This record gives structure tokens, C-alpha cells and sequence, in this order.
């Protein structure tokens, strides 16, 4: 139901700051420029990028690239993950290796500092699923949602 | 009397198609998903192949959807997925294959919603 | 601000919670002068004279393999491997774990209905969360 | 920029350009090319016309259902030219007469006429206005035709600072009367193709760089008129009108080196000898160019 | 891979019947300006010709090779004959379509189309 | 319940109108804007609630078979009247 | 100079079992002895297993490690550890 | 049964022993023989056998097809030969009616037919024209139906509707001209089938 989102508050044009200080509708040609000298200015670490929730793989490779034709890698995202020892050097570290239907294979499942009905209801709903029919046990550690 | 032609099978210059609509057309080739909303499953024994998605705008007279990409309706039907693979082939179309997704499977047993032990036991009727 | 392409507007890789990578198709394009995003960051790097080495979504998605050959491969999960190394590197340095309580963000229904820019957004999602409040 | 012209479509007949355009003069020789190549594209085009509608019939074709709009219109009223131009992002003012008549002398078609164009335009709000004047016009010229378009061109300056203004040499084209006129009969001219002038037109309406800037229009070659005459002789298959137009016809074309031209608007000039065939077919050794 | 010929048993029997059509055409060219007076040069007319020819220089099928010679020659036909107008013959050049954006930037600054 | 914007532009039923900066009502320059003054949502409120004695009453729209198809409303609720689907006539258990 | 490592291998072909050697042996002493340096591990199946190096300003080099032995590994490591290009 | 259409068996059965007839006699040929819930008879062939199959139905004293009712073409792209070529045939002698179906590719010339009814030269000019399949030996095979220059094959499943070109007058060519296609409002494609199968008897085999 949250696809109505799509028809509102929508970036239709590119925008840049006026002599006023205020955003104001302008070209591609216009706005890529402006960005485009500013990036030529600078190198290192003076350049940095985040990435938000919604971003595809194509954009993220894209922006790395880029910044990285600066010498920047500072490329960042919003979610923390912890890089203390292997980091994101080893794809199981931060995946779920089990997967989702791995879940009515399993007999225990302890569950720490989540609450996947509203993190992952679908996911919540499998563990439901293995919890009706497959007498799975389950833990949790962490406040006692529902 | 026969000859041998051992090319690949390419039908893209007798065809008549404008060159844009070949090399940068990317044909999905796929078994359409049962529509959620109905049981039935007669629409998914056939696999389809339709085209990208291309923009549709507002007519400024009427507010009708416009359209400049004659492929927008096209959509073909094949037995098989090597059907439509051949088919996009000597087409020149390059392609995506999606593997057909089939209901796996279930266990059954009405007998399970009165279990003495099991979580399985109904509350309602 | 450069307009670009929701996930309904474009045909992009997502990886899941298991790292299975999928795409999504266009639906319908950006509305406006929306961009799809990847190339927008293309056409950037034209004008600032460090052109990227790929003009189409193939060859971007090349590209991706590149970097990690999973990430182009459609529905499939890919397994790691590796959980004994990952565990020698995480006992290497000490951290002491906080006394807080674990408390996630989302305690009831009404923190579920906005939590990205499209929900926050959307009509209908705002109706959800004065209904389980009111 | 208002949504409804945020450009749509792949540039043909039924997409949106984002161009709202009314377009003076469009019933002569050079609006109907104006006119097509509007349309061509899918522009909303605002065709105020003093003839009969009879005699605009031919621009109907030109645009997509809707996308040519006529109306009534008087020079000499102001309020007719508001109604014309208020909604339109682009004026393009084509308004001329090479003759005077009992009700509308030189200074009418070309000083007032403009002038009161370009002032309602500017009180309306629009916020780009493209003036036709000429190569050779000149305060101190011998034709009156030529004095009342530097006088013009100057009000307009004045009027509309941003104006963009075009200064074409004699055009030549199926509808010109130039290579018609030799046909139906010391100074070097430099003849420009109707289509170059259409094109820079338009391009100087998506041109940014257009405004404010004075543009002279004007073909390849250099030709005396002499061999000019003795070319469109030999082009007809034959063997080889005011007084004020001989006059024009005899004013060597001015050379203004710091004027830009078609190049600058990404238009090439197309060559007389290629397109001289398509314009006299019908009336029945290239000319030496300086 | 053994398959019925169309006219032509290999490609260099196609070869040959692809060098006859481009004569013909090749020689029709003048007459086809002259007779629907067309504005193009005669060089414009056969500068098309080879144009129209060369995109079809990468087959190697021999069947492929016969039936656009075979359409070829029902093209030429239709010209020498007078069946097709004005219109039909300048269809070949395109003059009323505008030239559109070849490079990445160009196309992304008008659209979404790859 | 046709009104006015304020650049003079009449409103339909629909809520259609065109806002300031629109160029397209250009097209409505020395012609007009066609609106249809009778707004059905204004007509229905006009009609009378309609009082019956039973639980369920049926509506065919007036007519017999020149209405709309027969359908059946439920008058339990108090709070509310009943209301026909596709009419709109409006029903209250006495 | 460096600033990138990327190891790709498949999970179980015999021409990937050297990199997979090397990971379960050598690795872990690699990262603590470049404890800020990504190394990028990715398995995919059925992937001829390579060495990707990515240096300054976006350059990169790919080194095919197919049917290496976990030694070869190691000494493809040290060559890239050791470059500026 | 005042709505179900009757059956008849007499004819079925006729027409069921003249099909064996035609397979017995030309076996070279004949690739498969059917007779339809309402009583017509199909013979398909292999594409060789046009002309001696056609020959044989019009001159032989038990058939006597002497008017060739139809000719067409379906196009199929599912099939590794994706046309197959109809031809329906009457018999006056017999009152009798007949439907002969071969097939062909893109790439494979079917032999021209008029040799056997001169009205094949038509419906084969038609065939090659919207269908693009090419008859060998046709006195005069060309375009009858679209546009001179017309590129394409409209009656292919993979053409579109609309084309990919469209005409209209320009003033400063002075001429029609072709441009590509846009259409102010885009055909609606419709999905109408239902998820619920309607005819068990046509089941196919998982
Ligand atoms: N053609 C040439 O060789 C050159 C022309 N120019 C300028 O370019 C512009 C157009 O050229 P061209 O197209 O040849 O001009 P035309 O004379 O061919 O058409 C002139 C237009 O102006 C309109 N017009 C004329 N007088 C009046 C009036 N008194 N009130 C209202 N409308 C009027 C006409 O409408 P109606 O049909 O109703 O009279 C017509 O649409 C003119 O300004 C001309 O001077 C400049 C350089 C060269
Ligand atoms: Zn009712």
C-alpha cells in the first residue's frame, strides 16, 4: 500500500541554488556542470558519498567508480555494519546463510536484538510457519515484542 | 535437391524491423505469474515474451496516454523456453530467460486441525 | 539536486537479506526530467572528464560482475563459506558490550507504516498510523 | 518549469516539445515554415492572422489535433495582441510587407506594429521574443523599407532587451520573391535558403545563449546580381515590382563580420546551386561567386 | 544444416546475382531522377544505393542473401515501372526527420530511450 | 455547485481546472470552457431519506427494468442510513 | 598506490581448490598483517577464480588464478602487495 | 436438443474413408489425416507434396477438387516452421470439401501452385506479402496488398499493429512523407483470458 508515496512529494527537475540561496529549476546541461566543477576540484578524502536505503546496485557501482576516479573511497552507506576483524571482506558475515526457506529446516532459532515482525515481516512470517507445523522452538533476547 | 548451411539462422535484414527496434529492444522471455487474485491457473502453461517498457506520456488535447514505441503491445506465445529462445535468436533480440516457478509441492491433512499435542489444531471452524 | 528513478521507474539489482540478487523492470518511466540513476553518474562523469568505462545497462551490469560475480546472478543464492576465519578475526580485538538494554526501533505497529522516504510519503501509510493511535 | 510543458516523447508529431509559441505573420511566406517545423515537433502554436481563414488553411495540417491554435487579431490593438501572447512562452514576430498600402505604410508594419508586439510581450511576461529584421537595414539606405527596419530593429532593442534578433539577406525559397522575381521578369548579393532561416530560427528559441544577441542570416556565396540574373535565366530554360523593392534588390548585402550567423546557431548554409532547381522547376553553369 | 536453396547453391553464387542487382541499379539511378524529377543529384541517388547495399555486407547465409536480392529486385521494379510516386522513391532519405542524438549525452539529456 | 477559480476558470464536477500557470487554457481563448451545471452529488443530497419498516429493503432504481440492477440493503446500523450502490437513494428502518 | 583487493572463486570446481587453500590457511594472517586494506572474497559457482587489484584513481588489474596452487596464490598476493601501478 | 448443434455421422464417415483414401494412394506425402467434430476433412502433407497432392485431388476421378476455394497462410512462432500454407478446395462433382496444409519457414520456398488452379496467383502474391513466405516459379510474385516500399510482413504475429511507420502531408517538402510512429493515444492491450479452463476435452498432457 505504500506505492501511493510515488505520486508525491517527487524530484521532477534538477535544482540548483540561486543567488538568493534557494533552489530554483534548471537544465541537465546546467546542473551536471555545476557538479561536474566542483568535482574536478577536488581529490582524496575531500570528497565523499553516502548512500540511502532505496539505492540499486547499478547507481552504487557507478558512484564507487566515480569517486573513485578522484581517488575518494569514502563511499558510505546509512546502515552501520561492524568492519572490526574479517569486516565485509567474507560475504557470510553479513548474510543470512541459512536463507529464508532454510528456516523450516531448522529446529532452534534464537532470535538477538531484533523484532522481525516489522524488520522483516515476511521473514517473521516463515519463522510462524516453522513454528506451527515444524514445533520449532524459539528464543529471543531483546525487548518482548509481540 | 539440398544444400548445407551450417550460419546461424539470422532473419534481421528481411524482416523489415527499423534498426533501433532490434539492438537496443531487451525481450523478457517468462511464464507470467497466477494473478494473485484468482485460484485458477490456466494462465501459466504458456511461456510469453514481451519487450521493455518504454514511456508513455500525456496527450496535451485529451490527457490520453501516448506512446512512441511500436513494440509497446507485442507480446508472443511459446510451448517451450527453447521456442522462444529460438524465436528471439534469429530475431536479433537480446533476451532474458526467467526459469518457470511451479507451486512446490504441499502436505495435507484435515485430520492435522484436531491434533492432540501439535500446534496444528484449529481454534475456529 | 539531480531527479532520479524510483524502483518502479527503472531496472535495477537489489540483493536480499540472503544475498540473492534480483532485478526490478520498469513499470513506468521517471516522471519529469528524471534520470535513472546510473545514468545520471554516467553523464556526470562525461562532463567532468573522467568518462565511465559503460553506456548501457548490460554493460554497467558487467561491470558488477566484476567486482562480485554474484551479484548478476538472477534468483540464485550464492553460498559463503568461511564462518571459522570470520570468527578468528572477530576474537582478535576485545569491545565490551554496553549495558543498555537491546530495544529495536520498531516496538508496536504504528513504528512499522513510515520508514523510508516512499512510505513517509504515502497518503495511505499516514491513515495507518492515525488508525493504530487513534 | 510548469509540468505541462516539461518535454515529451521522441520529437514527432505527437510529442510535447515544451514550446508555446505564437507566431505574427504566420499566413506569409516565412511563418509557414515557422509553422511546420513548430509542429513538426509537437509545439502548441498560436497563429493570430488578420485573412480570411480561408487563407490559413494550409496550417492546419502542420500540428497534431489541438496543437495549432488561430485567432483574430489587429495591429493597432493592443488588446488583440495580449489575448495572443499571454500564455505563450516564445513570440515570434514574422510581421512584413514588401509594398505600402492605403492603410499600412512601412513604419506601420515595421516600427509600430513591432514595437507595440515586443512592449506587450514584455508586460505579458513572456520570456523570449524573436524579431525578423533585415541584412541591409540602414538609417541613411535610399529604400524606405530598409530605413523603417533599422528604426525597428531599434525600438525592439529597446522594447525587449532580451529580444533575439535576426537579420536575414534575401531569402530564397518556393514562396521567395526573389528568384521569383527574377523569373517573372556593381551589387553583390549573399542569398540565404528559406529552411536555414527556419532552422535558426527555431534553434535560436532552444538556444540559451540566443538572447539578447543579433543574428545576420546569410547564404555560402557571394554573387554579383548580374550573374545572379544570368543564372536563374539559364536555370528557368529562358532566354537571357515598386520601385521601393529595386531599391532593396540593388543594395549590396552588408558583410558584418562581428554579427554571429547560422553557424553559431548550428545551422549550415545550404549552397543556391542545390536548391535553385526546386525553387524555378516550375517556370519552364553555376554563377561565378566572389 | 541441409536445407532446400532458394536460387543460390553457396555465396559465391549469391555474390554473383548481388553484383547484377547493384548493376541494374547502379544504371537506374539517372533515369529514376530524370523521370520523377527528383531535387537529389545523380551521385545522392547512387550514394544511396551503395548505402542501402552496404549494411547487408556481414551475411553469409546464402538464403538470406536471395531473398534480399529477390526483394531488392522487386524495389528496382517498382521504379523502373513508375508504380511507386514521388513520394515512395524520397522515402529513402529521410529529408522531413530530424537527426537524432547518437551520442550517451545527447540522448540523455532528451530522454530515457537507450 | 459550479464555482469559480480564481483566474475566473469554472470548475467542474470533477474538481478539473486549470491552474494559473497552464498554458493549455489557451484553448478555451474566444471559445469556452464546456461544464455541465447539474452536479449529480449536489442533486442525490436533495433526495429524501426514505423510512421503512424492515430490516432489508431492495432497490432497483425506479422503473422496474429501466433501473439498475435489483440489490438489497441491510438497515441494521443506526447510527447511518442504508444507501443503494448504484443510485444512491438513501434508506432509514423506522 | 594499491587500495583494493578482490579474490573471486567458485565454491567447489577443482580449478578454484588452490584460492580455497589459500582462504582457509593464509588469509587470516593476510588481513592482520593489512588490517586496513579491503579484500574482497567473493564465491560464485562455476567462476574461473581471478585476483583483482584496484589502485589510485580508479585502475584496476585482474590476475587469472585458475588451477593455481595455494603457493601461486601467495606469491600473486605479494606481487600486487608490493606494486604502485 | 433445441441450442447443441446436431452431429452427422454419415458425413464423418465418408469423408473419414475418402482420408484414408488420399493417405493410401500417396503415401509419399501425406503426414497426417483428420476429420473435424464438424465434419471437415484435412490431409497435412509434407511440402514437396504440394503440386502432386493438389494435382491428384483436382484430376482424379474419385475427388475432382476443381475450384480452389481459398489459399492462405498461419503464422505460428512457436513452431520451428512457423507458416502453414492452406489450401481449401471444393468439388462439385462430389459436393465435397477439402483442406490441404503444408508448412515452411522463413527461409524455405514453397512451390508455386498456380500450375495446378491459375487462382493461386493471387492468393500466393498475397501470402508472400503479408506473410513473406516465397513461392518458387510464381509467374509474377510480388507486393498486392501494402504500400509501395512497404517493409515488413504485416500478417506476422511479431509485427505490431500500428507498423513502425506513418504518413502524413509536409508543406515544406510539399509531399507525403513517412516518419516513425507515435499515436496520441497508445492501443490498450487487453488481458481477457480467464484462469479457469473451459474446455476439458482439449486438455494437453502435462
Ligand atoms: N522574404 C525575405 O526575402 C525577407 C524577409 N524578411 C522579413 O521576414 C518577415 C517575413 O518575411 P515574409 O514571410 O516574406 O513576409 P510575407 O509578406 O511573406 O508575410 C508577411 C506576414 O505579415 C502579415 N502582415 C503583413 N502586413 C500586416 C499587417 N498590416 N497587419 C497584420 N499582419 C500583417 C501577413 O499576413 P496577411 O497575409 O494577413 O497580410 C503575412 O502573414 C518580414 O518581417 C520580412 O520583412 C527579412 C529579410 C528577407
Ligand atoms: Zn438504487
Amino acid at each position: 500500500f505504500a506505492y501511493d508515496g510515488l505520486k508525491r512529494q517527487r524530484l521532477t527537475e534538477p535544482m540548483v541554488r540561486n543567488e538568493k540561496g534557494l533552489l530554483t529549476h534548471t537544465t541537465w546541461e546546467d546542473a551536471l556542470s555545476r557538479v561536474a566543477g566542483m568535482l574536478q576540484s577536488f581529490q582524496g578524502n575531500d570528497v565523499a558519498a553516502i548512500a540511502g536505503g532505496l539505492v540499486d546496485a547499478e547507481a552504487l557501482i557507478a558512484l564507487k567508480d566515480l569517486l573513485n576516479r578522484v581517488d575518494s573511497d569514502t563511499l558510505c552507506t546509512e546502515e552501520v555494519f561492524p568492519t572490526a576483524g574479517a569486516g565485509t571482506d567474507l560475504r557470510s558475515n553479513y548474510l543470512l546463510n541459512t536463507t529464508i526457506a532454510g528456516v523450516e529446516e531448522a529446529d532452534v532459532v534464537l532470535l538477538v536484538g531484533t523484532n522481525p515482525r516489522f524488520e522483516a515481516p515476511l521473514f517473521n512470517a516463515r519463522i510462524r510457519k516453522s513454528w506451527l507445523h515444524n514445533d520449532l522452538k524459539v528464543a529471543l533476547i531483546g525487548s518482548p515484542v509481540d | 535437391q539440398l544444400i548445407t548451411v551450417d550460419e546461424k539462422l539470422d532473419i534481421t535484414t528481411i524482416t523489415g524491423v527499423p534498426e533501433e527496434h532490434i539492438k537496443t529492444r531487451k525481450a523478457r522471455i517468462f511464464v507470467p505469474a497466477r494473478n494473485n487474485m484468482q485460484s485458477g491457473v490456466n494462465n501459466t502453461k504458456k511461456w510469453k515474451m514481451e519487450f521493455d517498457t518504454r514511456e508513455r506520456w500525456e496527450n496535451p488535447l485529451m490527457g490520453w496516454a501516448s506512446t512512441a514505441d511500436p513494440l509497446s503491445n507485442l507480446v508472443l506465445t511459446f510451448s517451450t523456453k527453447e521456442d522462444a529462445v529460438a524465436f528471439a535468436e534469429k530475431n536479433g533480440w537480446s533476451y532474458d530467460v526467467e526459469e518457470r516457478k511451479v507451486p512446490k509441492p504441499k502436505s495435507k491433512s484435515y485430520g492435522a486441525n484436531f491434533s492432540w499435542n501439535k500446534r496444528t489444531r484449529v481454534s475456529t471452524k | 539536486i539531480l531527479p532520479g528513478a524510483a524502483y518502479t521507474e527503472k531496472s535495477a539489482t537489489y540483493v536480499n537479506t540472503e544475498g540473492r540478487a534480483q532485478q526490478t523492470k520498469v513499470a513506468v518511466t521517471p516522471p519529469g526530467l528524471a534520470r535513472e540513476d546510473w545514468k545520471i553518474i554516467r553523464a556526470l562523469s562525461e562532463i567532468a572528464g573522467m568518462t565511465l568505462p559503460y553506456d548501457t545497462l548490460d554493460q554497467v551490469r558487467n561491470r558488477l560482475e566484476e567486482v562480485s560475480p554474484n551479484l548478476v546472478r538472477y534468483d540464485d543464492v550464492e553460498g559463503a563459506n568461511y564462518f571459522q576465519q570470520a570468527s578468528e578475526l572477530s576474537k582478535l580485538v576485545n569491545q565490551q558490550l554496553l549495558a543498555d538494554p537491546l530495544v529495536p526501533p520498531q516496538l508496536t505497529i504504528k513504528d512499522f507504516y513510515m520508514t523510508d522516504s516512499i512510505s513517509r510519503a504515502s497518503q495511505t501509510m499516514a491513515k495507518c498510523v492515525k488508525a493504530v493511535t487513534e | 518549469l510548469h509540468h505541462a510543458v516539461i518535454p515529451h516523447g521522441k520529437g514527432g508529431r505527437s510529442s510535447v516539445s515544451g514550446i508555446v509559441a505564437t507566431v505574427f505573420g504566420a499566413t506569409g511566406f516565412l511563418g509557414r515554415y515557422v509553422v511546420n517545423h513548430l509542429g513538426r515537433m509537437g509545439s502548441q502554436v498560436i497563429v493570430p492572422h488578420r485573412c480570411e481563414p480561408y487563407d490559413t488553411m494550409h496550417l492546419r495540417p502542420m500540428g497534431d489535433l489541438g496543437q495549432i491554435i488561430f485567432m483574430d487579431w489587429n495591429g493597432r490593438d493592443k488588446d488583440s495582441i495580449r489575448r495572443a501572447v499571454e500564455h505563450s512562452s516564445v513570440v515570434i514576430n514574422l510581421v512584413g510587407r514588401e509594398w505600402e498600402t492605403q492603410n499600412f505604410d512601412f513604419e506601420d508594419v515595421f516600427v509600430k506594429i513591432p514595437q507595440a508586439i515586443a512592449q506587450v510581450s514584455k508586460e505579458a511576461g513572456v520570456e523570449k521574443f524573436i524579431h525578423i529584421s533585415h541584412l541591409n537595414a540602414d538609417i541613411k539606405s535610399s529604400s524606405k523599407y530598409l530605413r523603417s527596419k533599422a528604426v525597428g530593429e531599434k525600438e525592439v532593442r529597446e522594447t525587449f532587451p532580451e529580444a533575439t534578433i535576426i537579420k536575414p539577406a534575401e531569402i530564397f525559397g518556393r514562396e521567395d520573391r526573389f528568384l521569383n522575381y527574377f523569373a517573372n521578369i556593381k551589387t553583390v548579393k549573399q542569398p540565404v535558403y528559406i529552411v536555414d532561416v527556419t532552422k535558426g530560427i527555431i534553434n535560436a528559441i532552444k538556444d540559451p545563449d540566443a538572447r539578447g544577441k543579433t543574428f545576420a542570416f546569410v547564404g555560402p556565396s557571394r554573387y554579383l546580381l548580374f550573374d545572379l540574373v544570368q543564372y536563374v535565366f539559364a536555370v528557368a530554360h529562358r532566354p537571357f515590382t515598386t520601385r521601393d523593392k529595386v531599391e532593396r534588390i540593388h543594395t549590396t548585402d552588408k558583410i558584418l563580420p562581428h554579427l554571429p550567423g547560422l553557424e553559431d546557431l548550428g545551422v549550415e548554409a545550404t549552397p543556391l546551386e542545390l536548391k535553385a532547381i526546386e525553387v524555378l522547376r516550375r517556370h519552364r553553369q553555376p554563377a561565378k561567386t566572389i | 544444416t541441409s536445407v532446400k536453396p532458394i536460387f543460390s547453391r553457396d555465396m559465391n553464387e549469391a555474390k554473383r546475382r548481388v553484383r547484377e542487382l547493384y548493376r541494374a541499379w547502379y544504371r537506374e539511378v539517372p533515369n529514376t531522377v530524370h523521370l520523377f524529377q527528383l531535387d537529389i543529384s545523380v551521385k545522392q541517388g547512387r550514394d544511396k544505393v551503395r548505402e542501402m547495399f552496404k549494411k547487408n555486407a556481414h551475411i553469409t547465409d546464402p538464403r538470406v542473401v536471395d531473398l534480399l536480392v529477390i526483394k531488392g529486385k522487386m524495389e528496382l521494379e517498382e521504379t523502373i515501372k513508375v508504380w511507386k510516386q514521388r513520394t515512395h522513391v524520397m522515402r529513402f532519405f529521410h529529408e522531413t526527420e530530424a537527426p537524432r542524438p547518437k551520442d550517451f549525452l545527447s540522448k540523455f539529456y532528451v530522454g530515457h530511450d537507450p | 455547485g459550479v464555482r469559480t477559480s480564481p483566474t475566473g476558470e469554472k470548475v467542474t464536477h470533477t474538481g478539473q481546472v486549470y491552474d494559473d500557470g497552464d498554458y493549455r487554457k489557451v484553448r478555451f481563448v474566444g471559445r469556452q470552457k464546456e461544464v455541465n451545471e447539474n452536479f449529480a452529488i449536489d442533486l442525490i443530497a436533495e433526495q429524501p431519506v426514505s423510512q421503512v419498516g424492515s430490516r432489508v429493503i431492495s432497490c432497483d432504481g425506479g422503473g422496474g427494468a429501466l433501473g439498475h440492477p435489483r440489490v438489497y440493503i441491510n438497515l441494521d446500523k443506526e447510527t447511518k442510513t442504508g444507501t443503494c450502490g448504484y443510485c444512491g437513494l438513501q434508506f432509514r428502518q423506522q | 598506490g594499491l587500495r583494493e583487493i578482490r579474490i573471486h572463486l567458485c565454491q567447489r570446481s577443482p580449478g578454484s581448490q588452490g584460492v580455497r587453500d589459500f582462504i582457509e590457511k593464509r588469509y587470516v594472517e593476510l588481513k592482520k598483517a593489512n588490517p586496513d586494506l579491503p579484500i574482497l572474497i567473493r564465491e560464485c559457482s562455476d567462476v574461473q577464480p581471478k585476483l583483482w587489484a584496484r589502485y589510485a584513481f580508479g585502475q584496476e588489474k585482474n590476475v587469472s588464478l585458475n588451477n593455481f596452487s595455494a603457493d601461486q596464490v601467495t606469491r600473486a598476493l605479494e606481487n600486487v602487495l608490493s606494486s604502485k601501478a | 436438443r433445441p441450442t447443441v448443434r446436431p452431429r452427422n455421422d454419415v458425413a464423418h464417415k465418408q469423408l473419414s474413408a475418402f482420408g484414408e483414401y488420399v493417405a493410401e494412394i500417396l503415401p509419399k506425402y501425406v503426414q497426417q489425416v483428420q476429420v473435424s467434430c464438424f465434419n471437415e476433412l484435412e490431409i497435412c502433407i509434407h511440402p514437396d507434396g504440394v503440386i502432386p497432392v493438389l494435382t491428384f485431388l483436382r484430376d482424379h476421378s474419385n475427388a475432382q477438387f476443381k475450384s480452389l476455394a481459398d489459399l492462405t497462410a498461419v503464422d505460428i512462432p512457436t513452431r520451428q516452421n512457423r507458416f502453414e500454407i492452406v489450401y481449401n478446395l471444393l468439388s462439385l462433382r462430389f459436393n465435397s470439401r477439402i483442406r490441404v496444409k503444408t508448412y515452411t519457414d522463413e527461409l524455405t520456398p514453397i512451390e508455386s501452385s498456380v500450375p495446378v488452379y491459375k487462382a493461386a496467383n493471387w492468393y500466393e502474391r498475397e501470402i508472400w506479402d503479408m506473410f513473406g513466405v516465397f513461392f518458387a516459379n510464381h509467374p509474377d510474385l510480388r507486393r498486392i496488398l501494402t504500400d509501395y516500399g512497404f517493409e515488413g510482413h504485416p500478417f506476422r504475429k511479431d509485427f505490431p499493429l500500428s507498423g513502425y511507420v506513418e504518413l502524413r502531408y509536409d508543406d515544406e517538402v510539399k509531399r507525403v512523407v513517412a516518419e516513425p510512429v507515435e499515436l496520441a493515444q497508445e492501443f490498450r492491450k487487453f488481458d481477457l483470458n480467464s484462469p479457469w479452463e473451459a474446455f476439458p476435452a482439449y486438455r494437453q498432457p502435462p
